[PDB]
């Protein structure tokens, strides 16, 4: 009974060792928006006669 | 006649997952040991607890 409690607590120092890491990849990255209509500022202006 | 060969069960060599898994040490014929990968939370973009 004394060696199984040995050999246990032994065990469980071997399973403490991390096998690895994993993370996101998202820092710099940026969403998209989407413009519908091209924004001209021409107006056209004319005489009342049309000269 | 009296069918001797008509089909049957077939094995399959790989089963292949259709949905996104995440990150996982073996737990088939094999039983890895150790612990299973950390989940950090890391290149977060707007600022928190700092």
């Amino acid at each position: 009974e004394d060696m199984a409690k040995i050999y246990g607590a032994v065990a469980a120092v071997s399973k403490n060792v991390n096998s690895s890491v994993t993370y996101e990849v998202k820092r710099g990255t940026h969403e998209l928006i989407k413009v519908p209509t091209i924004p001209h500022n021409l107006v056209l202006i004319q005489s009342d006669n049309g000269k | 006649g009296e069918i001797i060969y008509d089909g049957g069960l077939s094995s399959k060599l790989a089963d292949v997952v259709d949905k996104t898994t995440e990150p996982h040490n073996a737990d088939g014929a094999v039983k890895d040991g150790r612990i299973a990968p950390v989940k950090l939370d890391l290149e977060k973009q707007k600022l928190d607890k700092l």
